């Protein structure tokens, strides 16, 4: 009963965190690529390029955080017990 | 023409975008510059002839 459910919960939490980290890492990488390029072309534009950047990042990290939450729900408060 | 280097003049500045790239526009502008100089020479010679 409990052992295989806990094993499935651990594997599911691992999948959730893996997907979240892949998505967050690559999304941050692409957005920061855009930011570094825009600052390398126009240094004085660093101040005005942080408002779209932090919008994008704000969405990206959101996904990460949500996945984090569910990871906890899978490993600390297993929804099927 | 002779390539003459003046100086960096302004220090770090904004990067200029070129469509499609710098070499195409340069080779499109070179004969236009020749023609502009020929035209300026013609105008100067006309004013000189009148004087
Ligand atoms: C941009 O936000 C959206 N746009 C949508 C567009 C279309 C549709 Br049909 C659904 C949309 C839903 C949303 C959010 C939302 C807001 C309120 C309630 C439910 C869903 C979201 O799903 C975004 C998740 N992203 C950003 C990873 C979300 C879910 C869960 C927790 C969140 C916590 C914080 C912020 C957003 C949270």
């Amino acid at each position: 009963m409990d052992p295989t459910i806990a094993a499935g919960a651990l594997i599911g939490g691992g999948l959730i965190m893996a997907g979240g980290a892949i998505g967050a890492g690559i999304g941050d990488g692409v957005a920061g690529n855009a930011l570094i390029s825009g600052v390398a072309r126009q240094p004085e534009a660093q101040g005005r390029l942080f408002t779209p950047f932090f919008i994008t990042v704000g969405l990206v990290e959101a996904a990460y955080f949500i996945n984090l939450a569910f990871m906890a729900l899978f490993v600390f408060a297993t929804p099927v017990k | 023409m002779v390539v003459e280097y003046v100086e960096e003049d302004i220090g770090p500045r904004t990067l200029y975008s070129f469509e499609p790239d710098a070499t195409m526009l340069f080779e499109s502008l070179l004969p236009r510059y020749l023609t502009t100089r020929v035209y300026a020479a013609l105008l100067e010679s006309a004013a000189s002839e009148l004087a």
